[PDB]
This record gives structure tokens, C-alpha cells and sequence, in this order.
């Protein structure tokens, strides 16, 4: 295990609401600055169980197509429900299918542990998914009384030390607002290098300054230290 | 002219107007007079609108006092500067300019006034100037000469 | 720990005197506030948007609506009266004569400038460059309007130009009454002779004394320059003022004890029976935060006319005359 | 009438503020046609217990809430934080239903604010309730003991439930640190206590079917709505707007603007909505307020004339003789020029009068005679008279000292 | 003396001393403990309390 830094990322649109030149400030669910990451390299078979406390921040590092699942449940043993999310070319797979749940999660599609009667599916077109910028992808997650969201952002990213988050300013956009009523309380990524950033995320007031053109530049914690607790 | 003493005066009288008719302006309840409200109404339903009257009632004598403050503050600073005014005009010469009137003071005889003072300053001012040749000193059989 | 000053210690002895032997003239510099933005708000368009039946149940309130737009047109108009009592105490508008030689001095960055079409002076020009969808759009559409002031740039420079043609060719004779034509060396000279200093020392050293001054409003000129904390006193009330009307629109944003913060999801959602129970709360809010602005526009229109007085009274001794009092 | 009396003196008064009125009215909603089915809602034989709920998080449709207007007799409509009549209108983002069958008079502590049993650890609601509550009698289907093993009614639970949390359990309660290990003990039973039913019952004993479903009412879009129509879209036009329930007046022009795909609505410095996207194929929109202003009379005074002069502050003249000044645009006078004292004050230095038939004239500020007082190199001005002239002062000194009675202003008799 | 310095300190006292006073007054309430009211009354009516 390792552990990266989360300098100025982790920043997403909290409402669906356009604004130009303000100055707003919610009290949602965003990622910590300057927090720990659980830098986990699974190239070599690093499948943990870590949780999903009040939300996640997984990104990843690849080249085509290394990571391509993010399975989630709380009890996966034989009953409890969950989120199978592969990223063919086709589309998405999004189930909710209670079904068995394999230890090993290697992946072709290869686990197929059981088929059952479910209570919904999704099969969004919109799928999730210069040479030297191979990829910079992040995924946020997070639970709430109602639908599922998920934000992401593709970008490329230059060549520099071994793999870690990178200094700089990205927004992160909604893609799919799938509704839901899951008790999903943990974590489980599906793979056939790699990053698996997973950060957790907290309630914390976030001031973000929205530009001209409807994205964020900066944002501040308001509780990293006393100067961003004045600004 | 007499326009500084009549401003206080109107001021406290549409005050006072405004305050008497802001007694007949219902603040959300069915009617501004209280008695029937308290007898076509029971006590409990009666009571948010009572409540409702007594609050508006209240900030409308607030803001009356607030305003009567600062309408106090103002004359205060007001009658200070009369004060000064009196002190230094009619007790004795002042060679502060405009302050005890336009022009050379000389004299100041303060009256009586309703809620105010009218004071009568003197001012020297001259007239009937001709223009004449100037010079900054006169040069003797050797030494110079300044005006004393 | 803070520094009081340095530590000076003057010799008393029973016989000791201490005379200066050479003047060194200097030119300072203070700013005082005059007038203030003058603001006018909408009762019916501030309180109520776009929610006629609002206005229909706000009717029914106490006579708010006009005894705010009187206070508010009572400060516009002392607003517009401190600037009469103060850049205008000269009826005739006096006028630079052509030739620029009074005595040997270069009073050339204090009089207008013919060339430049705003008719100001370099320091002015100075001065006007460093005290300033938008935020004046936005604050329009919410009541909140900005009048615009009765006298213009071009009057007040004009005013000030007459207050300045008239202390150099005249002395404090045009304060008083008529204007008296009076040499600038010989005025200088009686204005010493009113300190003490007799009229011997300044046509002995009037050259001396046209250098200084030359070198005092040179200097003057750098101390308004970029430097940020040089119109601190005049870029306050500008500040207080926009602080001020964006905590106004800033509380229409509030709930006031309301399921929400708009006059038409409230009228669209509730039924009138219970209608006039969570919309006259956000009334009641607004009307509390609008009661709000106008005292703090009252204190703040107290506070600018005592600055005034006090600007009036400055310019009235020192400049329309000599004024003996120390400081 | 905005200053009550018949002799109004000479100056600038407010009256009022220029307002155009709209002419129109906008009710946009999304085109769809497919009609919510109540087969899967309570209108059904098959109903779920306080066990197990049975939460339909529907899709969007079009159906219609007065539609179970004509249901069984007692049809109790408790919306805490709507208007039951007013569900005809508003455009909600997602409908969440539930189902169950509980018995006895506890239909109030389904409400929120009640802590009864049920509403402790048999169901709860947050304190919203953005939608409505539907109960009614349910006997003649309910009147048969075969239903009784089929109402489940849990027990008390160690640890106070979650509003919108579903409380399935089949384990046994553990009173204090004594595990009675299944078999139930002293203290220690199956939270499965079934409901007990009889056709000859007491009236309040009687079962109620009751529905809770819920609304969420922001930004998101909306699905479900009422049947209603939809009209033309203007642009340059102040008229009214009815976007997605979104209710105000003003214009509607194209926007340039670069609106995100997940961003719907939109809005300003002080939070207030100045862009919508339309319901219908996808278009930019801006949300303008009505062309408005502020009006100002010039009256030289009653006693002296009966004409006016009206003063529209913030207008170009092109908005509403003519004259088009830095502060408005004043209708009723005419511009000399020639200068004279300030007697009305106005703006950005025009006054007024009434001066020579008798009209009112506008004119620039006159700061001044101008005099030019020659300035030689030896030139003194000596007076050789005096004119002592005795001028006036007028200063306050005091103030109408007042008093007030709080139990007699503040309360009558 | 000190009428004028102690004018403003009975001020400031007499000021201070109404603020902290008014905390025990009720502004048209049942009583004015908070967790009273939000405890043995009821939920919904304690918000408008
Ligand atoms: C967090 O990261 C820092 C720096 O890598 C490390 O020293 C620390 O052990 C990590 N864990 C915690 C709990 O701080
Ligand atoms: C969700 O799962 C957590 C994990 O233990 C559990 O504590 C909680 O009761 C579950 N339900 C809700 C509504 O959070
Ligand atoms: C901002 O929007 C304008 C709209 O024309 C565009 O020209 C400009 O490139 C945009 N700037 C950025 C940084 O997105
Ligand atoms: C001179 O000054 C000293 C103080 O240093 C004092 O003691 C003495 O009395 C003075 N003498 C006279 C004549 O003033
Ligand atoms: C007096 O001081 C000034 C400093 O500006 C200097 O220029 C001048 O020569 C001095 N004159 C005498 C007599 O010391
Ligand atoms: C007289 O004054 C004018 C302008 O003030 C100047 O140009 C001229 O040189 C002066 N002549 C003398 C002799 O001082
Ligand atoms: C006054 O000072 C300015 C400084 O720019 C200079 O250009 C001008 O020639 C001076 N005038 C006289 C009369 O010395
Ligand atoms: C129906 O509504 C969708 C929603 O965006 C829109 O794209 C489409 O053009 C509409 N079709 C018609 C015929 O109005
Ligand atoms: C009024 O309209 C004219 C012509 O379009 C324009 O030149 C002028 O700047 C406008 N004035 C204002 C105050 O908008
Ligand atoms: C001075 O003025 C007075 C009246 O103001 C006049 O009577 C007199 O003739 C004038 N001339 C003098 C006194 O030489």
C-alpha cells in the first residue's frame, strides 16, 4: 500500500443550477484537500475491501483498458444487492440484479456467478468510458436518499515521477443520475499498472468560484488552515 | 427663510401622524380594531392575530424611535454648532471667516426663536474700490523702506 | 510592543532661546468626504417581484412604502445640498487671467488644463483616475437604483477653479466681499506678516520660497501617485456603500421561516387559507432588512453631513482667508 | 394622492414607478402522453404490510391527481406542505409511493411530529413531507381472519428507526446482555406480532390503507406533471411564463450562453432566476425582467399654474416636448439656451421653472455671473467706502419633547 | 465629576444588562427554554416557537 496527495482535486457540481462570476458556497459532500489517499497498485492482485463511508473518489491510471469495473454491495455474500458496471464498447451494464457474489473478481466478462430476478437495469448509450497523455480518469461516488450520481471527467495527463495525483483545477461533471434505494456500505473494482486512488469523502463547506463560461477555476475547504478559513 | 425652525416642527408632526395612523392598518389579521377580534374570535385562534398586531404595533414604535434618535442626534449636533456660534460671535470678536456671517465680523445679537435662534451678525463690507500703483518697497539714498 | 515616537529631550535652562534661521515650506494634504451615493428603493418591486398578489396582501400592511422612499429622498436631497454648501460660497465665477506669472511660482498642475475636454487639473486628473452581467444591472431589475447627483464633474471643477482664480489674484477680499486685485508677493507677504514672520524675509527670499513651493506640489503630485493608501477616506464610503446594497439583495435569497424563497412557488403550491401563513413571513423579513438598510443609510448620511460641516468649515477658513488655529 | 393634500408646493415629488403590464401567457410543459397505471398502486387487491414496504419510484407521465376524487367514503387528505387542490399544476421531479395496511387509530401518527409506536418503530417520515397522505377504510376486504398472518406489525426495536429506512428483521430482541439464543425467554420475543382482525369489529379498530407518497420539488427535471397544454414561445415580448412550474413575468429573449447538458435551470448574482432551458427541444433561453422604470412630476406649485411635467428615470425615450438628459427622460418641457438659477432641481444639472404664454422650461445650472479680475504685476485695489450690511442666521436649538404610552398605543382598552 | 464618563459606561452597562435580560422574556412563546419547547411540546409547532 501507498499513500498520494489530493492537493486541488476532488471538486464537482453540486447542483444543476448555471451561474456566471459568483461566489457560492454549499455544504455538500466534497473531497478534502491535502487528505490521504489509499494509492493501491494492481498490476500482481490488489483487491481490497475497503468501505464506502460517505462516499468515494476512485480514479485511474491505464493505458486501454486495465480497469474496467467498479462492483459495489455491503454484504456480498449470497443475497445482499449491488452495482455491476463494466465498460465495453457496446454500453453500460448497469444492474442491480441480488445475485451471488464470487471472491475472486477477475473478469471477458468471466464472473457470472448467478442470474435471478432483479429490480432494474440500465443500458445508457452515454458509456462511462496524442499518445503520450495516456489518461487522467476519476470517478466520484456517493449514496443518497435517492438516485446514485456519478460524476467523471477524461483528461490527459503529461508523463512525469511514478504515478500520483497531479497538481491542478478539474471540475468533475454528472453522467448518469440512475435512481436507487441500495444499502451499499463497501467497495470492490473489477479487472482481466494501475492507480486505484480511493479517497473518502466528508461533509465540508466548499466556496467555489464558477468563471464566465459555467466551470469552476478554484476552490477553496474553509478548513484547511486559518488563511482559507478567512478567505 | 424661516424654513430650519419649521422643518423640526413638521417632521415631529408627520412622525406623530404616521404613527397615529399606523393603528388603522391590519398586519394580517381580519381586523385592525381589537375588541372584536376578541369577541368574534376564541382565545386560541384570536391569539396569532392579536400577536400578529402587537408585533407589527411594536416595530412600527421601534422605527419611530430609532428615527426620533437620530432626529435628536441631528439637532444636537445642531444646537452645539449654534452654541460655538453664540460663543464666539456674540461673546466677544471672531476673525473666523463666514462664521459669524459673510464679510469683516464686527458684531452679533442673538433673539429668540420658536425651537430655534436668529442671530443678527454685523459684517463690515467694503465697496467703492479704485485701482492704484503698487509697489513692495520704496528705495532710499541707500537703504530700503517696507511698509510697517 | 507599539512605538509611541522617538525620544526627543528638549534642554530647559533659565536662559535659553532656540530662533530659526531658515524656513522650510511644505505642502500638505487631507481628504475629506463631501457627498455620498444617493440610492432610492422600489417597495412594490423589492418586496413583491413579479407576484401581483403580493402586492395585493402587502397593501393590507402599515404604511412602510412611503415612509422609507421620504427618508431615502430626504438623504438624496442633503445629499445634494453639502455639495453647495461647500464647492459653491462664491457667487461670481472668477477666470484665470491669460499670462502665467504669478510672482515666480508654477501654480500650473492646480489650474485647469485647456487642452485635455474634461477642463481639470493634473492633480484632479490624478485623483479622478484612482477612486472608482454587472452588479449595477442586477441590483436595477431588484428595486435598487443609484440617482445621479445634481452637480456634475464639470460644475465642480468649475467651482473649484473659481475658488482658486480668486485666492490668486485676489487675497481674502473676494471671500469677504468684492474682489480686490492685490500682486501675488505682496499677498504672500501679508499672509507672513499673520504668523509672525515680518514682510522682510519673503522679498529677500522670494525666489527661495517660488522653488519651494515648486518643489512641495512636485512632491505633492508623487504622493497621490500609485500608492493605494493615499484616497482611502473617499474609497471607503464607496465600499461601505456597495457592501451595503449586496447584503440587500443577498436577504432575497433567505428563508425567512418560509417553505421557500419565492413570491410565485408559494402562491402555486399552498392554497390561500394557508397561503397568508408562509408568505407573510418572507414579508415580514424583507420589510425588517429594508427598515435596516435605511437606518444604516440614515447614520451614514449623518456621519457625511458632519464631514461636511467640517469640509465647509475648512474650506471657508483656509481658503477663503488665513485661519489662525493650530492644526 | 401620494401626498395627501389639495395644494402641493413647487418641487420634485415620486409618485410611482413606470411598469408595462404583460400581454400573455406561457405554459410550455414537456410533450408526453403516456399515462401513470394505478394497477401497481393502491388501487389493487395485493397489498404489503409495516414489514415490508412497497416503494414505486415511478417514471414520467402525465397522470392526473383528481383522479381518486371518486375512492371509497373517508378519503382523508393530509398534505403537510402542499395544497391538495393545487396538485394540478406543479411539475414534480420524482413521485416515491408506499404501501401499507395499518390498524387503529395510529392513522395520525403516520404524520410527522406524532411519536407513537408506529411512528417509532414502525415507520417514520422526515419533516417535510413534500407530498400528501392518502388513508381510507379498508373493512369490506379486510373482513376476513385469513388476512391477519398476512398484516405483519413489528415490536419495539433498542434503537429509534430512520425516516425513509425500511425495518426488515427476523431476529430476536435482546433485552439488556441476555441473549435467550432463539428460543424465546423472559423479556425476548419475535418482533412478527401479527395483527388480529374480526368482520364484527369496533369502528376504530377497523384497518386503513394508507398512502404516504412524497414529491421533490427543485432543480432537477421534472417528470411527472399535471395534464395541461402548451402555447407558442415569443422573444422580444414581455408576457407571462409558466416553464416546468417555474411562474413569472418578463421578457424571454435567445441567449448566447453555453449552458452545460446537465445544467437545466440558472441563476444570478442574488440568486434569482434569469435563464430556463424550455421544456420542449433544447433552447438556450434568458429570463429578463418586464421593461420598468421610475417616473418624477415637476409641478411649479399649485396656486401658480395646473401643468406638469413627467420625468421617467432610466429611460432612453425610446423605452416608454421630448428631452433626453443623464437622468431621464423629461416629457412636458423644452430645452433654452439661456441660464438661470436652480429653482427645481432634477439631474445631472438641468433645472426647471415656470417661466415666460407660461410654460415649463428646462436649463442648464447657472453657477454664475463671471468676472475676471485683471492681475498686473503692481496693481492694488484699495476700498474707499463701507457698507455695513446685517445678515441672519436661523438654527435649531431644541426639539418637541414627546412621550409614549406602551398600554395604550401598543393595546386599546 | 465624571458625569460625561460616567454617562457612557451606565450606557454600555444599562445596554448590555437589557440584551442579556431579554433572553429570559418570552416573545410570544409557550415558555422560553429551547430544549422545553423543543422537547415537551411537540416537533412541528417547536419550529414556529
Ligand atoms: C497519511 O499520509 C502521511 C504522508 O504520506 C503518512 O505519514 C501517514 O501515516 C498517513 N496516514 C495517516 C493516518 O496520517
Ligand atoms: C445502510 O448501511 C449501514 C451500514 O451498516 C447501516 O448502518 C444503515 O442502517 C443502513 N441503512 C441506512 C438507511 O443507512
Ligand atoms: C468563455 O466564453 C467565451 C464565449 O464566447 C469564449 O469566447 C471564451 O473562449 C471562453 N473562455 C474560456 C476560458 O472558456
Ligand atoms: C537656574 O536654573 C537652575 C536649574 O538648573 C535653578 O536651580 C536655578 O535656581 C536657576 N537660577 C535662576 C537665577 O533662575
Ligand atoms: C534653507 O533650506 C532649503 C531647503 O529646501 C535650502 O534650499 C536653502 O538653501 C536653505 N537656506 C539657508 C539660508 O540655509
Ligand atoms: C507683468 O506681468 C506679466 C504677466 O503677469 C508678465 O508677462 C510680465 O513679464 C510682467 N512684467 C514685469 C515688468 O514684471
Ligand atoms: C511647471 O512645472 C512643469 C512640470 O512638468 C513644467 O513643465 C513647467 O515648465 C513649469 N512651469 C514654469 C513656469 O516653471
Ligand atoms: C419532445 O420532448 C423532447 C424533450 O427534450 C424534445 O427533445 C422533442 O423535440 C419533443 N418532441 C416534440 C414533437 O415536441
Ligand atoms: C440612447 O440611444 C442612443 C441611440 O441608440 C444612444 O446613442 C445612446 O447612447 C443611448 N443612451 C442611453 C443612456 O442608453
Ligand atoms: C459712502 O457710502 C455712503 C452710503 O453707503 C454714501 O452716503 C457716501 O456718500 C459714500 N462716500 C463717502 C462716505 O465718501
Amino acid at each position: 500500500p501507498a499513500y498520494t496527495n489530493s492537493f486541488t482535486r476532488g471538486v464537482y457540481y453540486p447542483d444543476k443550477v448555471f451561474r456566471s462570476s459568483v461566489l457560492h458556497s454549499t455544504q455538500d459532500l466534497f473531497l478534502p484537500f491535502f487528505s490521504n489517499v489509499t494509492w493501491f497498485h494492481v498490476i500482481r492482485f490488489d483487491n481490497p475491501v475497503l468501505p464506502f463511508n460517505d462516499g468515494v473518489y476512485f480514479a485511474s491510471i491505464e493505458k486501454s483498458n486495465i480497469i474496467r469495473g467498479w462492483i459495489f454491495g455491503t454484504t456480498l455474500d449470497s443475497k445482499t444487492q449491488s452495482l455491476l458496471i463494466v465498460n465495453n464498447a457496446t454500453n453500460v451494464v448497469i444492474k442491480v440484479c441480488e445475485f451471488q457474489f464470487c471472491n475472486d473478481p477477475f473478469l471477458e466478462f468471466r464472473v457470472y456467478s448467478s442470474a435471478n430476478n432483479c429490480t432494474f437495469e440500465y443500458v445508457s448509450q452515454p458509456f462511462l468510458m496524442q499518445g503520450n497523455f495516456k489518461n487522467l480518469r476519476e470517478f466520484v461516488f456517493k449514496n443518497i436518499d435517492g438516485y446514485f450520481k456519478i460524476y467523471s471527467k477524461h483528461t490527459p495527463i503529461i508523463v512525469r515521477e511514478p504515478e500520483d495525483l497531479p497538481q491542478g483545477f478539474s471540475a468533475l461533471e454528472p453522467l448518469v443520475d440512475l435512481p436507487i434505494g441500495i444499502n451499499i456500505t463497501r467497495f470492490q473494482t473489477l479487472l482481466a499498472a494501475a492507480a486505484y486512488y480511493v479517497g473518502y469523502l466528508q461533509p465540508r463547506t466548499f466556496l467555489l468560484k464558477y468563471n464566465e463560461n459555467g466551470t469552476i477555476t478554484d476552490a477553496v475547504d474553509c478548513a484547511l488552515d486559518p488563511l482559507s478559513e478567512t478567505k | 427663510a424661516l424654513g430650519k425652525l419649521q422643518d423640526v416642527v413638521n417632521h415631529n408632526a408627520q412622525a406623530l401622524n404616521t404613527l397615529v395612523k399606523q393603528l388603522s392598518s391590519k398586519f394580517g389579521a381580519i381586523s385592525s380594531v381589537l375588541n372584536d377580534i376578541f369577541s368574534r374570535l376564541d382565545p386560541p385562534e384570536a391569539e396569532v392575530q392579536i400577536d400578529r398586531l402587537i408585533t407589527g404595533r411594536l416595530q412600527s414604535l421601534q422605527t419611530y424611535v430609532t428615527q426620533q434618535l437620530i432626529r435628536a442626534a441631528e439637532i444636537r449636533a445642531s444646537a452645539n454648532l449654534a452654541a460655538t456660534k453664540m460663543s464666539e460671535c456674540v461673546l466677544g470678536q471672531s476673525k473666523r471667516v463666514d462664521f459669524c456671517g459673510k464679510g469683516y465680523h464686527l458684531m452679533s445679537f442673538p433673539q429668540s426663536a420658536p425651537h430655534g435662534v436668529v442671530f443678527l451678525h454685523v459684517t463690515y463690507v467694503p465697496a467703492q474700490e479704485k485701482n492704484f500703483t503698487t509697489a513692495p518697497a520704496i528705495c532710499h539714498d541707500g537703504k530700503a523702506h517696507f511698509p510697517r | 510592543t507599539m512605538s509611541l515616537g522617538a525620544e526627543n529631550s528638549v534642554a530647559y535652562s533659565n536662559n535659553s532661546i532656540a530662533i530659526p534661521t531658515n524656513f522650510t515650506i511644505s505642502v500638505t494634504t487631507e481628504i475629506l468626504p463631501v457627498s455620498m451615493t444617493k440610492t432610492s428603493v422600489d417597495c412594490t418591486m423589492y418586496i413583491c417581484g413579479d407576484s401581483t398578489e403580493c402586492s395585493n396582501l402587502l397593501l393590507q400592511y402599515g404604511s412602510f412604502c412611503t415612509q422609507l422612499k421620504r427618508a431615502l429622498t430626504g438623504i438624496a436631497v442633503e445629499q445634494d445640498k453639502n455639495t453647495q454648501e461647500v464647492f459653491a460660497q462664491v457667487k461670481q465665477i472668477y477666470k484665470t487671467p491669460p499670462i502665467k506669472y504669478f510672482g515666480g511660482f508654477n501654480f500650473s498642475q492646480i489650474l485647469p488644463d485647456p487642452s485635455k475636454p474634461s477642463k481639470r487639473s493634473p492633480i484632479e486628473d490624478l485623483l479622478f483616475n484612482k477612486v472608482t452581467r454587472d452588479l449595477i444591472c442586477a441590483q436595477k431589475f431588484k428595486g435598487l437604483t443609484v440617482l445621479p447627483p445634481l452637480l456634475t464633474d464639470e460644475m465642480i471643477a468649475q467651482y473649484t477653479s473659481a475658488l482658486l482664480a480668486g485666492t490668486i489674484t485676489s487675497g481674502w477680499t473676494f471671500g469677504a466681499g468684492p474682489a480686490l486685485q492685490i500682486p501675488f508677493p505682496m499677498q504672500m507677504a501679508y499672509r507672513f506678516n499673520g504668523i509672525g514672520v515680518t514682510q522682510n524675509v519673503l522679498y529677500e527670499n522670494q525666489k527661495l520660497i517660488a522653488n519651494q513651493f515648486n518643489s512641495a506640489i512636485g512632491k505633492i503630485q508623487d504622493s497621490l501617485s500609485s500608492t493605494p493608501s493615499a484616497l482611502g477616506k473617499l474609497q471607503d464610503v464607496v465600499n461601505h456603500n456597495a457592501q451595503a446594497l449586496n447584503t440587500l439583495v443577498k436577504q432575497l435569497s433567505s428563508k425567512f421561516g418560509a417553505i421557500s424563497s419565492v413570491l410565485n412557488d408559494i402562491f402555486s403550491r399552498l392554497d390561500p387559507p394557508e397561503a397568508e401563513v408562509q408568505i407573510d413571513r418572507l414579508i415580514t423579513g424583507r420589510l425588517q432588512s429594508l427598515q435596516t438598510y435605511v437606518t444604516q443609510q440614515l447614520i451614514r448620511a449623518a456621519e457625511i453631513r458632519a464631514s461636511a460641516n467640517l469640509a465647509a468649515t475648512k474650506m471657508s477658513e483656509c481658503v477663503l482667508g488665513q485661519s489662525k488655529r493650530v492644526d | 394622492c401620494t401626498l395627501k393634500s389639495f395644494t402641493v408646493e413647487k418641487g420634485i415629488y415620486q409618485t410611482s414607478n413606470f411598469r408595462v403590464q404583460p400581454t400573455e401567457s406561457i405554459v410550455r410543459f414537456p410533450n408526453i402522453t403516456n399515462l401513470c397505471p394505478f394497477d401497481e398502486v393502491f388501487n389493487a387487491t395485493r397489498f404489503a404490510s409495516v414489514y415490508a414496504w412497497n416503494r414505486k419510484r415511478i417514471s414520467n407521465c402525465v397522470a392526473d391527481y383528481s383522479v381518486l376524487y371518486n375512492l371509497a367514503p373517508f378519503f382523508t387528505f393530509k398534505c403537510y406542505g402542499v395544497s391538495p387542490t393545487k396538485l394540478n399544476d406543479l411539475c414534480f421531479t420524482n413521485v416515491y409511493a408506499d404501501s401499507f395496511v395499518i390498524r387503529g387509530d395510529e392513522v395520525r401518527q403516520i404524520a410527522p411530529g406524532q411519536t407513537g409506536n408506529i411512528a417509532d418503530y414502525n415507520y417514520k417520515l422526515p419533516d417535510d413531507f413534500t407530498g400528501c397522505v392518502i388513508a381510507w377504510n379498508s373493512n369490506k376486504l379486510d373482513s376476513k381472519v385469513s388476512g391477519n398472518y398476512n398484516y405483519l406489525y413489528r415490536l419495539f426495536r433498542k434503537s429509534n428507526l430512520k425516516p425513509f429506512e425500511r425495518d426488515i428483521s427476523t431476529e430476536i430482541y435482546q433485552a439488556g446482555n441476555k441473549p435467550c439464543n432463539g428460543v424465546a425467554g423472559f423479556n425476548c420475543y419475535f418482533p412478527l406480532r401479527s395483527y388480529s382482525f374480526r368482520p364484527t369489529y369496533g369502528v376504530g379498530h377497523q384497518p386503513y390503507r394508507v398512502v404516504v407518497l412524497s414529491f421533490e420539488l427543485l432543480h432537477a427535471p421534472a417528470t411527472v406533471c399535471g395534464p395541461k397544454k402548451s402555447t407558442n414561445l415569443v422573444k422580444n415580448k414581455c408576457v407571462n411564463f409558466n416553464f416546468n412550474g417555474l411562474k413569472g413575468t418578463g421578457v424571454l429573449t435567445e441567449s448566447n450562453k453555453k449552458f452545460l447538458p446537465f445544467q437545466q435551470f440558472g441563476r444570478d448574482i442574488a440568486d434569482t432566476t434569469d435563464a430556463v432551458r424550455d421544456p420542449q427541444t433544447l433552447e438556450i433561453l434568458d429570463i429578463t425582467p418586464c421593461s420598468f422604470g421610475g417616473v418624477s412630476v415637476i409641478t411649479p406649485g399649485t396656486n401658480t399654474s395646473n401643468q406638469v411635467a413627467v420625468l421617467y428615470q432610466g429611460v432612453n425615450c425610446t423605452e416608454v416636448n421630448v428631452f433626453q438628459t443623464r437622468a431621464g427622460c423629461l416629457i412636458g418641457a423644452e430645452y433654452v439656451n439661456n441660464s438661470y438659477e436652480c429653482d427645481i432641481p432634477i439631474g445631472a444639472g438641468i433645472c426647471a421653472s415656470y417661466q415666460t404664454s407660461q410654460s415649463i422650461i428646462a436649463y442648464t445650472m447657472s453657477l454664475g455671473a463671471e468676472n475676471s479680475v485683471a492681475y498686473s504685476n503692481n496693481s492694488i485695489a484699495i476700498p474707499t467706502n463701507f457698507t455695513i450690511s446685517v445678515t441672519t442666521e436661523i438654527l435649531p436649538v431644541s426639539m418637541t419633547k414627546t412621550s409614549v404610552d406602551c398600554t395604550m398605543y401598543i393595546c386599546g382598552d
